[PDB]
């Protein structure tokens, strides 16, 4: 662990033996303990592990609010269409040109953002769509393709929860210049944003926040890659992503519902009420059947209703 | 997405000359429109510096001001000249529509008590005719003062996709409470301090409401139920700011309910006991909400400028702001019993009343319907 | 004398000295064995702090000379400014006066009679402010059709400078030459044929039977020059302006004369590369060629609908200002209205087959990474693909 | 090749001198025509130093100024007066032309706004077209009885002149207003002959393309109706940055649609590999529309700025907008001919802009093509 720690830089930019003496085994630790403060430092301040962990964060976990609103703002007609009849050289474009014009533009790693369009959805064309981040080789020890891919599974899930919540909003205006289908819309605009609020403040920020100070104490490289793992499988534990499809179909009748409405019936409306609530009530009752996972109820009322 | 804001009227010219002055020193902003040296995003307010403002003899006040390089009483004469200059500010503002990338909002200042009035109730008229799809935010001010009141509510009840209240009566109780000035130039100083801080979550860009129709839709649930209040507590954990908010003592207002709160926590506040708080505030039970749709209450946080210690602000819709409106009714049919058609104020009479009912329908368990 | 003449030995290398050293020394004695005969001037781990001590000296120096009096470097810099095209000023006068001359076939082309020629381009354009030293090596060389498939230009070098070239580098230059010829005249035709336009249409402007397919030779022309002044693009920004920075950054802090022959090795492996001229994308270039006639075809079936309608209007300027035989002429002029049909015919099926070898072009790209910079721009605003 | 211009009226006297001054100090050339101490191809503009200038009571005003050694108002009287002396200029013109090597071309500066300029400007094209048929004519002409005046301006700019250049005094003043706080003649004309010297860049600092006028001529105009283009100066730093703020509405001194073709030059230092990738994040962030018939695309250039004289650019761009400003021009005629020998030419010359407005607005169709 020593002299590999002096190759990942190399390339990028005595001992005498003693019996009831330990004059070498102290000596070896006395340079163990310089190769890797050159490394971790190298990290840090130029190419910014930590200060690395930081730019995946912004993308992956749309930490960053002012890439996304640019971003889908402008690739939106070209994501409608349905896949295998997009050319990855028209998005691609569409990217580089989202990050310079946002606030995104004061990160030296940027440019490690890649398209991959997956093929399978989450078990087409905008449902298929999730960033790849390529790495060098020191780092690929702890981020790696069989950890990335988390990385890239918590992405999805949380790409349709802000493109629902996005159009939902966006009829918002179109109606306000028949009339019942208001007091509907405070049923899934309420839900999705106490569903974000929740996701975004008291389940990956936590865990990101102890990670941070988790990684200040670390002693070994087997145990940042303890820190780190420990921290995915907890962000897939705590959210709904490990089963719980009901989410799934749930979310069916949100973004149906938005392009009823872009239609412009009497009919309908009233059907997407006993359809969407029947499936709400679904979900708090297999929410409350447990040993957080009990606080999300207290999240999603709060008024004591939904108390059937 | 960019927001041109508007100025009419003494009250609006003052308050926003103070609003870009609080927003030019949260920035690494010079008065002379340079950048100083000494992450945030800028782009919304500023045109790459200069403000996208389209401002209406205060006016030389402010070309005498160091910040120079930066850029009668009735509602009849409000309306009647707004009219006759339809061509010339329209072309102001339609070129400076065209040039911005794509226009989000205008977030108008004015305030309803002389010219600001009526021309104010021209301008939202015209906009939803050329732009239907532009949202109007408005920072109105509360104070022949009953009608040219009353009539501008009359545009801001249809027009107006949003509106925050802001009266000088409960200011003033602050500013002699725990200012103790006895001044304009005291009371906008806490004006200033509400709309920069409004607007913090557009500049500073966070997990989520990196749009203004973030803010609006998530607060007002129908087209009709759409006037905001504030709070503002700091004039320490998130627990003693969320008490605080929810004091009568620290709104800007002179049964009843929430209908829906967001909070803005300023601060470098750990994020882990954000959810303990509202925990708590739902134990103890310090607010009421609608009893017929899920009402619920939303925190945000952000970050201080570095340039420029935990603030709150706390955006409300209260039914309770109906007890404005009706003190501007009264005096009206007072000063209707005192002294072409006269038509226009008893339409704007019947369509105020149809707001108040609203509202006191609105705290019923059966409002639907 | 850079290509040949210098050549490592695998057999007698030390042990004791790793195989990227013994090409910092090769590249230090040809740097220094060229920066007299050519150029025409003359002036362990200490180990190895020596040969890259002798490595950023000789060859920053050589830039100097290079850059100054034209000296290694200062042919360098040369050798791109005429033997790639990179002076633009001096190789635009050289096509004009070689016009009347390369039109002939080649059995009447004579070598002692076109270096008059050049010498003259030289004197007129800004070539003239230049080191004489350079401008001695500039001649031409006759390729052994006509005269626009024969002419070359050569810059011999011998001497010192020899060994970084090595008679490889001018097998390689004159393999690029050629991509950089054609692809100039195939510019230089298509800014004819718009000139003509714009002196065309200040004539025949009151013969309103004519415009209806005078149309489709104007639509043409600009769908046309788009394909050949968007690749003049990628030629500059993305085959030259960028594999040429690569080479002056690795010089500038080379040394020892062998990481500088390394160093213009690989700039003349990208450029065969970054154009088509490779081994394996000869399907590529091959499918290019078809454009570059179709651009010639046009310039043939455009002369003859364009001379064809200037004698029947020079006619009937005559055949009434001599007089200002009524029943004589509207025959004829009626057959002339039944004859453009027939021409219109012709650029509604030399558009439909130009379309057709564009459109198989870019399937062609997808196939070996920056040619995607170059799908890009011709398929700008999408006019293609649907 | 060798560019010869002309400078007519007191608008176009003036800009022209003022292009001088700046391109004589962007140049080691002292105000005395004598080449300073202190690369830069100078033949195609001047002369072994003097300048190719043909000038036609502003004349006292430039041969008081420092650089001496450097050398009514209807539109029929400026013809008329131009038709008498036809001989007395062409011999002037024709001497300087075959003083020449090789001519290219025929700058002509020129307000169309009204006076003598106009109708002198009207007669010297006709006259071009007869005698020099395979010579380019660009036209720096400068948009503002007035309406008489600029729609015969236009009637004979639209089939002779082989390109143009707008210029209108409305948006330069309001430029003035807003960001040089004016409130004059030599303040607008300092912006004016920025443009104008940054406009001919790629001719003197010579680069991989655009060695000629019709290098740059050619790849915008498609057509020979087309040929009206407009003009826009952001700096008044990443090429990304540059080329956000040059599409910006903000910045073209203009006053569906869709673009025909847009150019950039780009004279400052920057680094020339990020350029792809800006067009690509161009691309991406959809900016800028294009025709829907024809493939047209932009195209960037870079050059060297003044060593003895920072990153700089320009935007020339072929706008089916334009046309919006004729029809100001054609209201305003209409507006005039019903208010108040034969008076036909009038009419001819609205025939054939309403001709020209009609093919402007047919251009952006998807089947522009007959
Ligand atoms: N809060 C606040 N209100 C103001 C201020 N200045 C004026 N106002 C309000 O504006 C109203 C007077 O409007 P006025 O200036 O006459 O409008 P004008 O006729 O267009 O000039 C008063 O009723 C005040 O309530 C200020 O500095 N702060
Ligand atoms: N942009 C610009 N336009 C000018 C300037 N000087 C004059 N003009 C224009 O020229 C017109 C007057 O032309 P005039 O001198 O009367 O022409 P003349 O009768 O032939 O001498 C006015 O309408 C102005 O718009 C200038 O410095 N800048």
């Amino acid at each position: 662990s020593t002299g590999k720690y002096l190759n990942v830089v190399r390339e990028c930019g005595e001992i005498i033996y003693t019996l009831k003496e330990r004059a070498y085994v102290e000596q070896i630790e006395k340079a163990f303990n310089y190769a890797s403060k050159v490394l971790l430092d190298f990290l840090m301040e130029e190419k910014e592990l930590v200060a690395h962990l930081r730019s995946i964060k912004r993308y992956f976990l749309m930490d960053q609010g002012d890439f996304f609103v640019h971003f889908m703002d402008l690739a939106e007609e070209e994501l409608r269409k349905p896949v295998e009849d997009i050319t990855p050289p028209r998005l691609e474009a569409l990217l580089e040109l989202a990050l310079r014009m946002s606030t995104a533009n004061t990160d030296p790693f940027k440019d490690d953002l890649k398209i991959d369009l997956m093929p399978h959805d989450l078990i087409s064309g905008l449902e298929a769509f999730s960033f790849d981040y390529i790495v060098k080789w020191p780092l690929s020890l702890i981020i790696n393709r069989k950890a990335l891919t988390r990385y890239q599974m918590l992405f999805r899930h949380m790409f349709y929860c802000k493109h629902v919540e996005r159009q939902l909003c966006s009829v918002w205006i179109s109606n306000k210049t028949f009339a019942g289908a208001f007091t509907l819309r405070q049923r899934m605009l309420n839900f999705v944003q106490n569903i974000q609020y929740y996701m975004m403040f008291e389940v990956m920020e936590p865990t990101w926040h102890i990670l941070e100070k988790n990684l200040k104490s670390a002693s070994n490289i087997d145990d940042v890659l303890g820190h780190h793992t420990g921290f995915l499988d907890t962000c897939l534990k705590d959210c709904m992503l490990t089963l719980l499809k009901v989410f799934s179909k749930l979310m069916s009748v949100c973004v149906m519902f938005t392009n009823c409405m872009q239609k412009f019936f009497e009919a309908t409306i009233n059907k997407f009420d006993k359809n969407f609530s029947a499936h709400l009530l679904d979900l708090l009752a297999r929410l409350s059947i447990y040993s957080g996972m009990a606080s999300v109820i207290s999240r999603l009322d709060f008024n004591g209703f939904y108390t059937e | 997405r960019e927001i041109i804001t508007l100025q009419l009227g003494q009250c609006g010219n003052q308050i926003g000359f103070e609003f870009w002055k609080q927003l030019c020193a949260e920035h690494g902003i010079s008065p002379e429109g340079i950048v100083e040296e000494f992450t945030d995003r800028k782009d919304v307010f500023f045109y790459q510096y200069i403000p996208r403002a389209v401002l209406l003899r205060v006016i030389h006040s402010i070309l005498n001001s160091p910040y120079a390089k930066l850029y009668g009483n009735n509602w009849a004469s409000g309306f009647s000249q707004g009219e006759k200059i339809h061509e010339d500010i329209f072309d102001i503002i339609d070129r400076e529509a065209d040039g911005s990338d794509s226009l989000e909002g205008f977030v108008l200042c004015h305030s309803i008590a002389g010219t600001g009035s009526g021309l104010g109730s021209y301008l939202l008229e015209r906009l939803n005719d050329r732009y239907p799809k532009k949202l109007v935010q408005t920072y109105s001010v509360f104070p022949v003062q009953p009608y040219n009141s009353l009539l501008t509510l009359k545009r801001l009840t249809q027009n107006a996709d949003c509106l925050v209240v802001l009266d000088n009566t409960a200011l003033n109780r602050i500013a002699t409470d725990r200012l103790h000035i006895q001044s304009f130039s005291q009371i906008n100083q806490l004006v200033s301090t509400i709309m920069s801080a409004s607007t913090t979550t557009l500049r500073y860009p966070g997990y989520m409401n990196n749009d203004l129709i973030g803010l609006i839709a998530s607060l007002i649930p129908t087209p009709r139920l759409h006037f905001l209040m504030t709070g503002y507590t700091p004039l320490t954990t998130v627990l003693d700011v969320m008490r605080r908010l929810l004091q009568p003592k620290n709104v800007m207002v002179s049964n009843h309910c929430y209908i829906a709160i967001l909070n803005i926590i300023q601060g470098e506040v750990d994020p882990t006991q954000v959810h303990k708080s509202l925990q708590r505030i739902r134990e103890r039970k310090l607010a009421n909400f609608i009893p017929w749709g899920p009402a619920s209450i939303q925190v945000a946080l952000s970050r201080k400028s570095p340039y420029l210690r935990v603030s709150g602000l706390m955006m409300a819709n209260h039914t309770s702001i109906s007890s404005l409106f009706e003190r501007t009714c009264r005096q009206y049919d007072k000063l209707r019993k005192r002294e072409d058609n006269f038509d226009e104020m008893d339409t704007s009479r019947e369509i105020v009343q149809q707001l108040i009912d609203e509202y006191h329908a609105a705290t019923r368990p059966d409002y639907i319907s | 004398l850079w290509h040949d003449k210098y050549t490592l030995r695998k057999s007698m290398i030390p042990s004791f000295m790793t195989m990227d050293q013994s090409r910092k020394v090769l590249l230090i004695g040809k740097s220094i064995n060229f920066l007299h005969q050519v150029c025409h001037d003359q002036t362990e781990n200490a180990f190895q702090g020596k040969i890259d001590a002798a490595y950023f000296e000789t060859s920053k120096y050589l830039l100097d000379v290079l850059n100054k009096k034209y000296s290694l470097l200062d042919h360098m810099q040369a050798m791109r400014r005429y033997l790639l095209l990179g002076q633009g000023d001096f190789i635009r006068h050289l096509m004009d006066l070689l016009k009347p001359e390369l039109v002939r076939p080649a059995t009447t082309l004579y070598q002692h009679n076109l270096t008059g020629i050049l010498e003259t381009a030289v004197r007129a354009t800004n070539a003239q402010f230049d080191s004489p030293e350079i401008l001695r090596r500039l001649d031409v060389r006759l390729l052994e059709d006509t005269g626009w498939d024969v002419f070359s230009l050569d810059y011999h070098v011998d001497g010192p400078i020899a060994t970084v070239f090595t008679r490889e580098c001018m097998s390689h230059y004159l393999r690029v030459f050629n991509f950089l010829w054609r692809a100039k005249r195939m510019e230089y035709i298509l800014t004819d044929i718009r000139k003509g336009h714009m002196c065309n249409a200040k004539l025949l402007r009151n013969m309103p039977e004519f415009s209806g397919v005078l149309h489709q030779c104007h639509i043409l022309a600009s769908e046309m020059v788009h394909f050949i002044h968007q690749m003049q693009y990628y030629i500059t920004f993305e085959v030259l302006e960028c594999s040429w920075d690569e080479l002056w950054n690795k010089v500038q802090q080379a040394q020892d004369l062998d990481h500088i022959i390394a160093a213009h090795e690989v700039f003349l492996d990208t450029i065969i590369s970054r154009c088509l001229l490779d081994s394996d994308s000869r399907a590529l270039l091959n499918q290019l060629r078809a454009v570059f006639d179709q651009i010639i075809e046009l310039q043939n079936a455009q002369d003859a609908i364009y001379r064809a309608a200037l004698e029947e209007l020079q006619r009937r300027l005559q055949f009434e200002e001599k007089k200002k035989e009524e029943e004589e002429e509207n025959k004829r002029i009626g057959e002339f209205k039944e004859s453009i049909p027939k021409m219109c015919s012709q650029l509604r099926i030399l558009t439909h087959f130009y379309q057709g070898i564009v459109q198989q072009f870019l399937v062609l790209l997808t196939t070996d990474e920056s040619l995607r910079f170059l799908s890009f721009r011709l398929d700008f605003n999408e006019h293609y693909k649907a």
